[PDB]
């Protein structure tokens, strides 16, 4: 039985601090071992081989050191881009094992809540869907009350044409709000406006229709 | 540029079999060792077989020894692995790997995006597909980056594949980020594209493609008339 695991199984520091992830091996690999680092949604990308020696392209905050059955990753400096999950694994010999990976996030700094509009789409062939919907996201807050209001050529619109609802993940808090038009009443070409109102302040995203 | 490309994934029920491919290009295959590592819905990453670059050496993890066959063809720069006696926890995403230098003893440098194997008798709720768009500002102007966003929600919580294409041809896999969350009952996946001014004023038509339990959904669209 071969063995490889990894410590911790999460952890959360602030932009700019120094993390440090573990992996150990059941038996001796001297300096046979790689780290690599995977996105959601994306194929693992090597960051480091032979314990220490970094991937062309990799940024100079990492670091692996070790040898034989103990072997440590090191981010000197946290940055928002190196949120992911991290694997070892062995290549000395058959089986080429991955650990158990080391979940890394960035500890959330107390900011107020990004606003942006997007619109429907037009099909394939370039034609406008029977209904448009503007889609306000309001993403990363700390859970509260939150009111979003659509103004259309700043004022407010009908509360009917819209509908709002959040989802919690873990810490924070997201919400949108879906604004349905009729065709007709798109090509009219005015500015929408997707204002939000947390904690006593009014935020706002603001657009129209593309040229 | 070095390209791996697995294909053959699909919807199987248990004890069937499936067989994978995986088509490299853009570095002489014959030389190099490859490997199929995969990883089941929300686990991390388990590899599964090697193979040496004449077929000389094979090995396989214990869970997949019997069972799974690992084979390539130098000829066509192709890697296969032949699935038999599938079982419910053989679900995973599948992909192929090459590895650094030409030793096994080297760590897998490239790795293709992978393709979707669900091993299940079970029937599943389909996902919703739809893009949106960046809207231009107050001026009319574009923003200075274009995102499309493509959302797939309202499916029975699993595995999805989102692939962006580009008039039918896979896009850079760098060119979009994905996030998934789940209310528990159902999942939910936001992919987003970043596209330049003059990529999108193209009238270049774009792809969101969805691959879910053995179908492929999928909504395009391109820059409005």
């Amino acid at each position: 039985d071969i063995q490889m695991t990894q410590s911790p199984s999460s952890l959360s520091a602030s932009v700019g601090d120094r993390v440090t992830i573990t992996c150990r091996a059941s038996q001796g690999i001297r300096n046979y071992l790689a780290w690599y680092q995977q996105k959601p949604g994306k194929a693992p990308k090597l960051l480091i081989y032979a314990a220490s020696t970094l991937q062309s392209g990799v940024p100079s905050r990492f670091s692996g050191s070790g040898s034989g059955t103990d072997f440590t990753l090191t981010i000197s400096s946290l940055q928002p881009e190196d949120v992911a999950t991290y694997y070892c694994q062995r290549y000395n010999r058959a089986p080429y094992t991955f650990g158990q990976g080391t979940k890394v996030e960035i500890k959330r700094t107390v900011a107020a809540p990004t606003v942006k509009i997007l619109q429907s789409s037009c099909d394939g062939g370039g034609h406008f869907p029977p209904t448009i919907q503007l889609l306000c996201l309001v993403s990363g807050y700390t859970p509260g009350t939150i009111q979003i209001t659509w103004l259309e050529d700043g004022q407010v619109m009908d509360v009917d044409l819209s509908t709002a609802s959040t989802t919690q993940e873990g810490e924070l808090a997201s919400t949108q709000s879906e604004l349905t038009l009729s065709q007709k009443h798109w090509l009219s070409d005015r500015t929408y406006t997707c204002q939000v109102t947390y904690q006593g302040h009014t935020f706002e995203d603001s657009g129209k229709k593309c040229a | 540029e070095v390209q791996l490309v697995e294909s053959g994934g699909g919807l199987v029920q248990p004890g069937r079999s499936l067989r994978l491919s995986c088509a490299a290009s853009g570095f002489t295959f014959d030389d190099y060792a490859m490997h199929w590592v995969r990883q089941a819905p929300g686990k991390g990453l388990e590899w599964v077989s090697a193979i040496t670059w004449n077929s000389g050496h094979i090995d396989y993890a214990d869970s997949v020894e019997g069972r799974f066959t690992i084979s390539r063809d130098n000829a066509k720069n192709s890697l296969y692995l032949q699935m038999n006696s599938l079982r419910a926890e053989d679900t995973a995403v599948y992909y192929c790997a090459k590895v650094s230098y030409l030793s096994t003893a080297s760590s897998l440098d490239y790795w293709g995006q992978g393709t979707l194997v669900t091993v299940s008798s079970a029937s599943t709720k389909g996902p919703t597909v739809k893009i949106l768009q960046s809207i231009c500002d107050g001026g009319g102007h574009f923003p200075p980056t274009i995102q499309l966003l493509c959302l797939v929600s309202g499916y029975t919580p699993g595995t999805i594949q989102i692939t962006w294409l580009e008039d039918g041809q896979v896009m850079d896999v760098d060119l979009s980020t994905a996030s998934t969350t789940q209310e528990g009952e159902l999942a939910s996946t936001q992919s987003e594209l970043t596209l330049s001014q003059k990529h999108w004023l193209s009238d270049r038509t774009y792809t969101c493609q969805v691959t879910y339990q053995g179908h492929t959904f999928e909504d395009s669209t391109k820059k409005c008339a």
